[PDB]
C-alpha cells in the first residue's frame, strides 16, 4: 500500500488588513490515504469553529481538502495550520505569513 | 412511480404493424425495457433500450425520447402468437424498477370461409351449445341468466385453418340452442 | 447527474 | 446452465398464517426484485435488493419482510396473511441496478378466511354434433370444469395418450358462477377440433386433463367429506362411426 | 467555453466492523454542486449550490437511491478485492471511481471518462473508444473479464454519451450566472531581499475562475519554465481561486525578470515587473 504525505498550504480568501474580517484557509492536497487530521491556530490555541471542504481528490488519486474558519486579523495575532498523517512520526506545522 | 401505457385491449389484425406507447415521470431514467407476458406466465424480456432513438431487434422496434419521457415498441407482421400483455418497465435509480398497467395486444386471425353456425353436445350432466366458424368482428355477450363464456381461436395447423368458437351452458331444461342477446348473423346454421 | 446503468462489483 | 427458480408456484393460505416464498438464482446477479402481480393491474414492486447484505422498499412494501443474507437468495416473507394479499407474485434478478430484469415461473398465492371455502373441479366432456359433421366435416368436443375455488386450474387435451396442441383453445381466465360472492366458485371451458374423419375412427382416445392446486400432505383440514388436494381430474370420450 | 462533469466518489474500508465510510461529489467544471456522506445524519443526496436547489424532489430521491447503490457496489468491492489480494481483515483499504464527460464550448460531447482504483493505484479504466477496458494486473483482468461479460461498456457509453452531456448542459443553463461566468485575476508582485544581495519576486493572480491559469517567468525575453517555485492551484473558499510563482533574482537586476499571466478573463496576456 503507497502513502503520500500532504502538501499544506496556509492563506487568506482575500488579502489581509488588520482589523478587517477574512477567512483563514490550510489546503491540503496530494496525500493518501484520506483520513488526516487538520486544525487552526490562532497564537497556538486551538481554534475550535473550523468547518472544511466535501473530500475530493485530484487526477492522480491523491485527495485534497480546505479546512477554513472566520478571523479578524490583527498585527499581534498569529496563525498557523497543524497537519496530522499516517506518513508524519510527528504534527507538522505551517505558520500564517502574509505573503 | 407513474409509468403509464396505453391502456387497451386494442386489436391488430394478422400481418400488420401494431404500435405500443408508455410514457414516465422521472426525467433522470436512463433505461427502459419492453416485456411480453402471456397469460399465466412470467415476463418474457422482449427489448431493453437506455439511448435516446431507434433500436431494430427483428420484427420489433423500440423508439426512446427523453426529452417528452416517451417509450414505444412497434411489431411488424402481427403474428397470432403476438396476441399477450406487453409491459413497460422504466427505471427510477437504483432497484426502484416500476412496471406500467400493461397494454393488451390481441392479433385477429384471417378468417378463410365465415360459416357461423350452433350446435349442441352430449355426454354422460349438463347442456352445452357451441357457437362457430363465425368471423373475428362477431363480439359475444354474456349476461341472458346459464353460463357462457367468450370467444377462442383455434388454429387447425395442417389444414391452414383457423376457427372462431364459444360455449354456453346449464343444467336447465328452458335453455336451448336458439338461446343470443348479442348481434348474431341470420344465416346461422341450425341443426334439423 | 448520476449514472444509473454501468455499476457493477467487481 | 443458470438461470432463477421460485418456490413454491401455488400455494393456499388461510388468514393468519406465516408463509415465506424462496427465490434463488445461480449466474451471479446482484440486484434482485420480489413484484406483486394482482391481474386487474400490471405488478407493482414490492422490495428490491441492489447488493448481497443490502435490501431496500419500494412501491408496495406494507405487510411484507425480506433477507439478502447472500447473493443468491432472496425470499419474501408474509407474517400474518390476510385475504388481500392473495395475487401473483414474481422474483427477478439482474447483473446491476438499472440492467434487464429476469423473472422466474411466479406464485399463485390466495389467501382465504375459511379453508372450507376450496374446492376441487368436475369435468365433463361433451361430444362433437352430427350436424356439425354434416355441414362442416369438422368435430369439435367441448371441455368444461366447474365449480372450483381458487383459480388454479390448468387444462389441457391428450389424444390417445400424447398432449395435443393444435385445434385447441381453452378460455383465458375461468368465470365465476356466482360472480356477487367474494368466494364465487369458477368454472373454465376449452374446445378440441379435429376433422371428422378422425373422430369417426373409434380407436381414437379424448382425454381433458385438468390440473387443480390445492392443499398439500402437511395441510390439517379435520373435516368429514374430503379436502381439495393438489390433483388432476381427467374426462374421456371415445369416437364412434354413426 | 469548455465545459465538463465530473463524479467522484471515494469509499474506505475502515478496521475491524464499523461501518465503511463512503463520500461521493459532483461538479461541473470547477464548482462543486452535489456531495453525499455515509456519516452525516441525512442519508441522502445534498445540494451544494444555488441553482441545484429549483430541482424536483424526483431528483433528489432518484440521485439518493443510486447514489447508495454506488455505495454497496463499493461496500461489496472492499471484500472482493481484499480476497483478490489476500489482504488481512485488519487493515484499512480504499476504493476510488471517477467517472464524467467532457465537452468541446459548443456543448457537444468531446470526451468520456470511468476510472476506478484500489488504495491509491490504477485498477481499471474505460478506454477512449468507451468499448473496451484497461486493467491494470492479473485480477484487474479478472474483473475485466467479468464487465466483459456482462457488458458494462456498453451502458457507460450509453451514459456518458447520452445523459451525462444532457445534463451537463441543462446545469450549465440552470445557474449559467456562476458555472458560465468568467472571473479576471487580481494581480500583484512582491519582492523580498533573502540576503544583502539576494531577492526572491512573487507573482499573485487572486479571485479567478476558471480555475485553469498559466503563471511564467520570463527573464531579458526567454522563459526560463525550470527556475521557479510554483504551486497547486487553490481555492479561496468563495468559489474563486488562487496561484502565485516565485523566482530567485540577484539584487537591482529585478527588471530582468517578468511575470506572464494568461487567463480567459483576460483578452489580452498580462506582463508584470517589480514597480
Amino acid at each position: 500500500m503507497i502513502q503520500r504525505t500532504p502538501k499544506i498550504q496556509v492563506y487568506s480568501r482575500h488579502p489581509a488588513e488588520n482589523g478587517k474580517s477574512n477567512f483563514l484557509n490550510c489546503y491540503v492536497s496530494g496525500f493518501h490515504p484520506s483520513d488526516i487530521e487538520v486544525d487552526l491556530l490562532k497564537n497556538g490555541e486551538r481554534i475550535e469553529k473550523v468547518e472544511h471542504s466535501d473530500l475530493s481528490f485530484s487526477k492522480d488519486w491523491s485527495f485534497y481538502l480546505l479546512y477554513y474558519t472566520e478571523f479578524t486579523p490583527t498585527e499581534k495575532d498569529e496563525y498557523a495550520c497543524r497537519v496530522n498523517h499516517v506518513t508524519l512520526s510527528q504534527p507538522k506545522i505551517v505558520k500564517w505569513d502574509r505573503d | 412511480k407513474e409509468v403509464e401505457q396505453n391502456s387497451g385491449p386494442l386489436s391488430v389484425p394478422e400481418g400488420a404493424i401494431a404500435s405500443l406507447n408508455c410514457t414516465y415521470s422521472y426525467r433522470g431514467s436512463q433505461s427502459f425495457f419492453w416485456y411480453r407476458q402471456y397469460s399465466g406466465k412470467s415476463p418474457e424480456l422482449i427489448m431493453f433500450i437506455a439511448s435516446n432513438g431507434d433500436k431494430e431487434d427483428g420484427r420489433f422496434t423500440a423508439q426512446l425520447n427523453k426529452a417528452s419521457q416517451y417509450v414505444s415498441l412497434l411489431i411488424r407482421d402481427s403474428q397470432p402468437s403476438d396476441s399477450a400483455t406487453y409491459l413497460c418497465a422504466v427505471n427510477f435509480g437504483g432497484g426502484k424498477l416500476i412496471f406500467g398497467q400493461g397494454t393488451e395486444l390481441s392479433v385477429k386471425p384471417n378468417i378463410q370461409n365465415p360459416d357461423p353456425a350452433v350446435y349442441q353436445l352430449r355426454d354422460s350432466d349438463k347442456s352445452v351449445c357451441l357457437f362457430t366458424d363465425f368471423d373475428s368482428q362477431t363480439n359475444v355477450s354474456q349476461s341472458k341468466d346459464v353460463y357462457i363464456t367468450d370467444k377462442c381461436v383455434l388454429d387447425m395447423r395442417s389444414m391452414d385453418f383457423k376457427s372462431n368458437s364459444a360455449v354456453a351452458w346449464s343444467n336447465k331444461s328452458d335453455f336451448a340452442c336458439a338461446n343470443n342477446n348479442s348481434i348474431i348473423p341470420e344465416d346461422t346454421f341450425f341443426p334439423s | 447527474e448520476l449514472a444509473g446503468i454501468g455499476i457493477l462489483t467487481v | 446452465i443458470a438461470g432463477i427458480t421460485q418456490a413454491p408456484t401455488s400455494q393456499i393460505l388461510a388468514a393468519g398464517r406465516r408463509m415465506t416464498l424462496r427465490c434463488t438464482q445461480d449466474m451471479r446477479h446482484n440486484a434482485m426484485y420480489w413484484y406483486r402481480q394482482d391481474l386487474g393491474l400490471g405488478l407493482r414492486l414490492i422490495h428490491y435488493s441492489n447488493t448481497a447484505g443490502t435490501t431496500g422498499k419500494g412501491e408496495v412494501p406494507d405487510g411484507y419482510s425480506v433477507s439478502r443474507a447472500n447473493t443468491d437468495d432472496f425470499p419474501l416473507t408474509l407474517a400474518s396473511a390476510v385475504p388481500s394479499q392473495t395475487s401473483v407474485y414474481f422474483c427477478a434478478s439482474s447483473w446491476s441496478f438499472g440492467t434487464e430484469a429476469f423473472f422466474g415461473q411466479g406464485t399463485r398465492l390466495t389467501v382465504v378466511e375459511d379453508l372450507n371455502k376450496v374446492f376441487p373441479p368436475e369435468v365433463a366432456v361433451f361430444e362433437p354434433s352430427e350436424a356439425e359433421i354434416s355441414h362442416t366435416q369438422k368435430a369439435t368436443l367441448v371441455c368444461l370444469a366447474t365449480g372450483f375455488y381458487p383459480d388454479h386450474v390448468e387444462l389441457s387435451w391428450w389424444v390417445n395418450g400424447k398432449e395435443v396442441h393444435s385445434g385447441v383453445c381453452t378460455d383465458p381466465q375461468p368465470l365465476k358462477e356466482q360472480p356477487a360472492l367474494n368466494d364465487s366458485r369458477y368454472a373454465l371451458s376449452s374446445r378440441l377440433r379435429v376433422s371428422a374423419t378422425f373422430w369417426q375412427d373409434p380407436r381414437n382416445h379424448f382425454r381433458c386433463q385438468v390440473q387443480f392446486y390445492g392443499l398439500s400432505e402437511n395441510d390439517e383440514w379435520t373435516q368429514d367429506r374430503a379436502k381439495p388436494v393438489t390433483q388432476i381430474v381427467s374426462a374421456e370420450a371415445w369416437g364412434r362411426a354413426d | 467555453g469548455s465545459h465538463s462533469m465530473r463524479y467522484f466518489f471515494t469509499s474506505v474500508s475502515r478496521p475491524g466492523r464499523g461501518e465503511p465510510r463512503f463520500i461521493a461529489v459532483g461538479y461541473v467544471d470547477d464548482t462543486q454542486f452535489v456531495r453525499f456522506d455515509s456519516d452525516a445524519a441525512s442519508q441522502r443526496m445534498e445540494p451544494r449550490a444555488p441553482w441545484i436547489e429549483q430541482e424536483g424532489p424526483e431528483y433528489w430521491d432518484g440521485e439518493t437511491r443510486k447514489v447508495k447503490a454506488h455505495s454497496q457496489t463499493h461496500r461489496v468491492d472492499l471484500g472482493t478485492l481484499r480476497g483478490y489480494y489476500n489482504q488481512s481483515e485488519a487493515g484499512s483499504h480504499t476504493v476510488q471511481r471517477m467517472y464524467g464527460c467532457d465537452v468541446g464550448s459548443d456543448w457537444r460531447f468531446l470526451r468520456g471518462y470511468h476510472q476506478y482504483a484500489y488504495d491509491g493505484k490504477d485498477y481499471i479504466a474505460l478506454k477512449e473508444d468507451l468499448r473496451s477496458w484497461t486493467a491494470a494486473d492479473m485480477a484487474a483482468q479478472t474483473t475485466k473479464h467479468k464487465w466483459e461479460a456482462a457488458h458494462v461498456a456498453e451502458q457507460l457509453r450509453a451514459y456518458l454519451e447520452g445523459t451525462c452531456v444532457e445534463w451537463l448542459r441543462r446545469y450549465l443553463e440552470n445557474g449559467k450566472e456562476t458555472l458560465q461566468r468568467t472571473d479576471a485575476p487580481k494581480t500583484h508582485m512582491t519582492h523580498h531581499a533573502v540576503s544583502d544581495h539576494e531577492a526572491t519576486l512573487r507573482c499573485w493572480a487572486l479571485s479567478f475562475y476558471p480555475a485553469e491559469i498559466t503563471l511564467t517567468w520570463q527573464r531579458d525575453g526567454e522563459d526560463q519554465t525550470q527556475d521557479t517555485e510554483l504551486v497547486e492551484t487553490r481555492p479561496a473558499g468563495d468559489g474563486t481561486f488562487q496561484k502565485w510563482a516565485a523566482v530567485v533574482v540577484p539584487s537591482g537586476q529585478e527588471q530582468r525578470y517578468t511575470c506572464h499571466v494568461q487567463h480567459e478573463g483576460l483578452p489580452k496576456p498580462l506582463t508584470l515587473r517589480w514597480e
